[PDB]
């Protein structure tokens, strides 16, 4: 609600703009627009590029790595949108820069944004 | 009885009295000063292995036994991808179907049949004391049992620490006793947000426990044909290796032409690389890639002979969604991943980085 | 009282904890049921608009459609597809215009069909259902072209191809009631039946004038095809049915969902979709308020549910939001829908208490049309 | 503020909702584009087809027709939206229409809905709705 | 005092009173001048997008153009023409995409060239000034692409025809210094210098490294063409100055926006167009609050304001909003623009006393991006 | 004195002495008892009127005089339009330049020269009395002075309240006397919606104050020659009416075709229709507009005719953004619009509504 202060993570709700994995999302939580936190929504296709970040999980103390993923070939969902750059880069370090749309590789050249999904790939 | 059996399978391994002529053992062809694979030059360089007769070689590279302990048995799982299984194509079950093939096998070990191999391990007193103990009185008199118990020793000896060590400097530094130097750390970047790690980690998502570079599934990446490999195995200039598909029991012609995933620990010193041993250089497999993604006229020509790849062995079932990532690999890049598959070779082997 | 983000977060670290797999992919939606509803943004007049495919039992988006320009929406009853025409030019709203239909599977939301209407012939209007509707048999889509002059555009959906334009009176809106069969509305206060074959001039034939000239009809009647129930308010809450089933019109008792002491006291309908019926219960809902009699199109607050026989009240709803349209579900203890264009959020009520059960927020810029199927 | 009470009309601001000559208008104030009270904003196109309305204007008392006429080839201005409906009609009454674009005989065929203007043609009132 | 909505109600009324007639008709925005600003707003990754040109001697929109996703806008420094980079796709989000770039008359806002860039070249990315400029001549447009390695696209806009892809380094952003060569950023630290002709590989000369890997540059640095003048903030408001005016990269002495206090105690430059810079008076003004150091692209509330030459401190003003982008008029008693995002408005302050003169609302769903022309 | 100027304009316009033959007057033509239009059947119908010669037909119907006095003088406007004037090819520039006309064209009054108009001018001694008067001594005695003071005169008649008395319906009706019906209201509001007003109405916006149905600019609208008009005018079968380029001075080739936008007022007692009389009926007149909309195969067909209206005379010009208005006029808006027409009918033409 500060938006300046010190982003703090939780483990609680996946649809808010501070669930632990949200750490370096750019756009909107595809959870609510009928994917699910791994999932793209129907119609949308999965990029096969993606963007990391270190995202902190308070359950556990750990820090992990979210490689995320866009789906795309939709126009922007508009729902749960969200913007937290923790650890994010400019573009000339672009594996850690989300304001690229990570569409690449997206089924039928589809490069549009529609939403992102979160998974985890590792442990930092 | 653990320890027991795998000191067994460790005599077997290292034992050319498995062969027909007495020339070559498991460890001729794995050899552990090699990660477990073949410094012979043969009439193909290093890319295939010369059998116990001296001049039959095979059409596929010898793969390291290192962390092959780790792979799943050969199953289809829920979304219709088969994954786990022994050789290139899964042909095997597991690590004790698989140890009795080379023996038999005309091409390798070349022993007549099953008796045969009884019969060499009932002439060492101390094979009669050591199966006897783990397997029962008998045991090497049933040329069945005996077979079977050589076979379960084996797989036991490379479930062992010495064959999976976990020591990498990737290992060490995910236990957080050493730090990437930057140029590994873009690489371990690189890796995980290109489409390396859609096939070469363990895991779909969430931490594996025992990360191997792989996810064991198989899949055809397009390679062409090695040919000097492919005359020195005698098989003629119209066969074509269909991978999965050779597996008995696989009749789907989607698996046509796709091979397992291989593990990517000590990759930079096992070289030559892919299943035919097709290229020379750790940074010519990763290139290979570019060749999906790339437009300029470099990426279609492979490094080491300055011609084109070549047309694909099996031109049908390429894992093109994940081939055809929309990204190409610029120079650093190519760079980075060197430097970061480097950090998969065990402790042991980082001497032979250097050459 | 836990929420569908919450009960997700302790899946997701359970999945964590456990080391369970899982693969990213598409996810399919669920299939269609009596409870899933449609909700479309117009957004406006914006160049490009969003549909919203919901679960209204777990009040849970499942999915989303894009469209263009003022696009006409449609579900087939069976839950088999949905569809819709829609409208595309070359640079954003300029250069060259391409109307088309395009069907969807509905649990993929992937293209079928995707048909293209030859020389821009949609109307484009502020969005009201019956301009564009879908035949029994869901073989056939009619959209009504206003330019140059009233007409109805024939699209076979099974073969999928666009098949000719029909030329009618100056009648509005289209209400199928056979494969080859529709009913309009006519200026002259009439009904108009089309018939339509593969060739040829339509057979049409007018019912007698059932309103008069002073008696305003709104442009969103209900309309259950199924019963061959048309139910339709004038800007009073006097409300003409028209039953259909036989193939022919004929006129029902006229009802009056406002009292006279109502009326006097300045209660009117009003809003966008303000009408909607429930077939297998055969009652009326009415959304209403006190107002000005040229504030017609603006949020109610209440909302009127009347026994289509006998005209009596069943209830009388306050909604305690500002409600632009109404629907229900088609199912027994449906739902009622009251989506507030303003605050961009579906409320969900139980339609026999009225109270409010759940609702779904941030649907687009200027959501106004919600559509169900009648899957019994 | 009251959305649902009688409307009323005002005479000093044209960029308001209540301006007397939006009485029935339903989109967006050119003025708030680039256009004016009675023109075009740059870029677009205007349409030769229009709707009626008979608004009152309060400072000398008179009903003005004023026929709308909508500015078309772009997406919604998005700036002053504003929705009226005085003596507005059903679709099948378009001449007091205000849901269609009425976007007809702008130039390139021009069909989309940016911004209305509200020009006064001549005096009077309406049967339906008269002062 | 009077609004000029007020302004015009008085002016309608005067000739309604007067019996004068006009005719409705298309207007011309004014002549392009100092005081024209254009903001785009890249709503959020919209498929289509809104860029709104305002008077901002007025505080007036007097002209408005569409683009499709994520598209580039350049303003020739001479006010002879505007121009963009946009992409469309075939259904409004999906199907067949189509890269282009539009010229537009400065007055008519009509296109006046419609260049297709071939193979979908154009590199989507929330919106930074520097991914597509033209040279200093305004004869061509050089657009930057990542995908599928870094490379700038060469489009020449007085024979309106695409000219061809350079391959460069692992670089990025495009500062053109003459008809034939512009620099870049690179990984590695340095910039490139990178000089073309119409085929053959362009001649690419690296400058010395000028900052380490652990000081982040940001993506909105400020470039004055007419002055040859890069000024390139990072994320604690070091500022970076290299002079190109000799053709050739002159790393000037680094400044630091924040003092030693300021920045212990937590202030650090953020938001999106975080920098401006004035030609005339060598000041740079950028964006700075209070913040956790990975709040980088949240809106600020203050503008400090420095000497170019000597990096002293001029002023700092509190802006009383939350501005995400800054800029100001090229022109003597500059106005400095303040654009809110959240607000969707733009704020026009005196450049000199920092206080509010008239702001300019309602500029669509998400504005980002305010450029002007360099007209003295 | 203006009054005694119009009283003898009055004097003139019912005089066939103006005639070579003494046989036709203005009012032959322009007869009061039909709104000053020729009732006359002739060669080619009422298309064409017969001049004093009792043969020769002109190649254009004679229009109404009520009203024409509200035609501002010819001119080209700020915008490259031109506007006003008189005659369907506005060759003149006012009243007072159109009067000589007729009396010295061979087709019609046939007087062989201005000196011809001054000798019957001066043989009767009212006229003597009453132009002495009015322009001094001798001054039928001047050619010149003569034709020019006869012109004057009829140019001040016709700019008299009984040419324009703004009494029909429509305008008791804005002066809130009375009200339209439903029809000719819905009719009203047609003419404004569609595209009539944008030539059919005085102004771009405001209200006029005295309103004739007409912006005074000049228009291509694809009109057919009028096939047994052009016979009987003598002008060959190679003949092109070429509208407002027909006058002197003007050059620009765009001007081809074009002609005056007429008043609509007493436009349902003045059939037949257009700058040649080529439709009898004003529902045909509306009807032709559908033309440049409709999409049935009717609009297509003169129904007076029941064959294709015909090629435009003049195949370039034509005012397309104004005619191609994507909305076709159904048959109870042709309904409503003659209506509404009807209104415009001067109160002492209403019973030729019948
Ligand atoms: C050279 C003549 C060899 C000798 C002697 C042995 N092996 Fe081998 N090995 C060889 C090849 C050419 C291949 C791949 C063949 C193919 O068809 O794919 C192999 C493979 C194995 C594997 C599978 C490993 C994997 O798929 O990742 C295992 C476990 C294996 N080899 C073990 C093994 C043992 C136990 C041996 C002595 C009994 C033995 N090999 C001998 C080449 C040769
Ligand atoms: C699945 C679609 C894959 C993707 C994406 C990548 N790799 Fe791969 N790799 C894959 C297979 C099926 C194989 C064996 C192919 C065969 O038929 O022989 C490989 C092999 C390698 C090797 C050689 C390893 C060895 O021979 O022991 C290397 C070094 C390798 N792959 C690296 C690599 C990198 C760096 C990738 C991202 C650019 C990458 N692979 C993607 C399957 C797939
Ligand atoms: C029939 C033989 C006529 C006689 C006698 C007069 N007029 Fe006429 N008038 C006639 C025609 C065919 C036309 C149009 C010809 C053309 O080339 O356009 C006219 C036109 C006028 C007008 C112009 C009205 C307008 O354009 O709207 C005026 C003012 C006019 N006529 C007056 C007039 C007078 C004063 C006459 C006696 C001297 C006179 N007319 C005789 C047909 C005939
Ligand atoms: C300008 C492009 C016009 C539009 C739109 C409409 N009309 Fe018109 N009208 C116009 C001209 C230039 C003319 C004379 C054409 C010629 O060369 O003769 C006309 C004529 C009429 C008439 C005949 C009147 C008479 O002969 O005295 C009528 C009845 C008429 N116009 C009516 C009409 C209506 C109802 C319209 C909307 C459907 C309409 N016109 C459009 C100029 C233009
Ligand atoms: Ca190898
Ligand atoms: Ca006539
Ligand atoms: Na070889
Ligand atoms: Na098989
Ligand atoms: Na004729
Ligand atoms: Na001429």
């Amino acid at each position: 609600t500060d938006p300046r202060a010190k982003w703090v993570p939780q483990d609680n709700d996946i649809q808010a703009c501070d669930y632990w994995r949200h750490c370096s999302i750019d756009g909107n939580i595809c959870d609510c627009s009928g994917g699910s936190l791994t999932n793209c929504p129907p119609g949308t296709k999965l990029a096969t590029a993606s963007w990391v970040a270190s995202c902190y999980n308070p359950t556990d103390g750990q820090s992990y790595l979210i490689a995320y993923r866009d789906c795309c070939g939709y126009n922007v969902s508009g729902r749960c949108p969200c913007l937290n750059t923790e650890g994010e880069l400019p573009v000339y370090r672009p594996e850690f820069a989300n304001d690229i749309i990570w569409c690449f590789g997206a089924e039928d050249d589809a490069m549009t944004y529609h939403c992102t999904i979160s998974p985890i790939v590792g442990k930092a | 009885a653990d320890d027991a059996l795998a000191a067994l399978g460790a005599q077997l391994f290292v034992d050319p009295a498995l062969s027909r002529n007495a020339t070559q053992s498991c460890a001729t062809c794995h050899d552990p000063a090699r990660a477990f694979t073949d410094p012979r030059e043969g009439k193909a360089g290093l890319a295939v292995s010369v059998g116990d007769d001296g001049q039959s070689h095979g059409d596929r590279n010898t793969p390291t036994l290192g962390y092959a302990a780790l792979v799943p048995a050969f199953h289809r799982d829920a979304n219709g991808k088969y994954k786990g299984g022994q050789f290139w194509d899964g042909r095997a079950d597991d690590l004790k179907q698989q140890a009795g093939q080379p023996m038999l096998n005309p091409v390798e070990m070349a022993m007549p049949d099953r008796a045969a191999v009884a019969a060499r391990l009932r002439d060492d007193p101390a094979y009669r004391t050591g199966f006897e103990a783990l397997f029962g009185k008998g045991v090497l008199d049933d040329p069945e049992r005996a077979f079977d118990a050589a076979a379960e020793a084996l797989a036991a000896y490379q479930a062992t620490g010495e064959f999976s060590p976990f020591d990498s400097k990737y290992d060490r530094v995910m236990r957080g006793e050493e730090k990437f130097t930057p140029l590994e750390e873009f690489g371990y970047t690189v890796f995980i947000t290109e489409n390396c790690r859609l096939c070469h980690m363990q895991r779909k998502q969430g931490v594996a426990e025992r990360e191997t570079f792989t996810n064991f599934e198989y899949h055809n990446i397009g390679l062409p044909v090695n040919e000097t490999a492919r005359e020195a195995s005698g098989l003629g200039a119209d066969h074509v290796d269909h991978g999965l598909l050779a597996r008995p029991g696989i009749e789907d012609p989607a698996q046509s032409g796709r091979f397992k995933v291989p593990s990517l620990r000590n990759v930079a010193v096992t070289g030559p690389y892919m299943h035919n041993g097709v290229f020379t250089d750790l940074r010519t497999a990763i290139l290979f890639y570019n060749k999906y993604t790339s437009r300029r006229p470099e990426a279609k020509i492979n490094p080491e002979t300055g011609a084109p790849w070549g047309e694909p062995e099996v031109a049908r079932n390429l894992s093109l969604a994940e081939l055809q990532s929309g990204l190409m690999l610029d120079d650093g890049r190519v760079d980075a991943l060197v430097a970061f598959l480097e950090t998969l070779t065990d402790r042991r082997y980082e001497p032979l980085l250097e050459e | 009282q836990e929420t569908q983000g919450q009960a997700a977060a302790r899946a997701a670290a359970a999945d964590l904890a456990a080391g369970q797999d899982d693969e990213p992919r598409i996810l399919e939606a669920p299939a269609p049921d009596a409870r899933r509803v449609y909700v479309n943004d117009p957004a406006h007049f914006a160049a490009v608009t969003q549909q919203f495919v919901i679960d209204g039992e777990a009040g849970r988006v499942i999915g989303m459609i894009d469209g263009g320009f003022l696009p006409n929406p449609v579900v087939a009853d069976d839950g088999s597809f949905i569809a819709h025409a829609s409208t595309v030019f070359s640079r954003i709203a300029r250069g060259e215009r391409t109307d088309y239909v395009e069907v969807f599977d509905p649990v993929t939301l992937l293209p079928t069909a995707d048909i293209e209407l030859p020389d821009a012939p949609r109307f484009l209007v502020g969005t009201y259902p019956w301009m564009t509707s879908l035949t029994p048999d869901g073989k056939t889509l009619l959209f009504y072209q206003f330019s140059p002059a009233p007409a109805v555009g024939v699209v076979d959906l099974e073969g999928k191809a666009f098949k000719r334009m029909l030329d009618v009176p100056d009648c509005y809106h289209i209400f199928p009631t056979a494969p080859d069969t529709f009913f309009m509305h006519c200026r002259d206060g009439s009904l108009a039946k089309v018939a339509f074959g593969t060739e040829g001039t339509p057979e049409i034939t007018h019912t007698e004038v059932f309103h008069p000239e002073d008696e305003f009809l709104i442009n969103h009647p209900a309309y259950s095809q199924k019963a061959g129930r048309l139910v339709w308010p004038t800007y009073t809450g006097k409300i003409h049915q028209i039953d259909l089933s036989s193939g022919d019109a004929k006129f029902l008792p006229a009802v009056e969902a406002l009292t006279e002491a109502e009326r006097a006291d300045g209660w009117r309908p009003g809003g966008w979709q303000q009408v909607a019926y429930h077939r297998a219960l055969d009652r009326i809902y009415l959304l209403v308020d006190q107002r000005d009699e040229w504030r017609h199109k603006t949020a109610s607050r209440f909302v009127v549910v009347l026994d289509a026989k006998t005209g009596e009240r069943l209830a009388k709803f306050e909604m305690g939001h500002e409600i632009d349209s109404i629907n229900v579900s088609q199912d027994e203890k449906p739902l009622l829908y009251a989506l507030s264009t303003g605050d961009k959020t579906l409320y969900i009520h139980d339609a026999e208490s009225g109270e409010e059960l759940r609702s779904v927020n941030q649907l687009g810029h200027g959501p106004q049309v919600i559509t169900t199927a009648d899957m019994g």
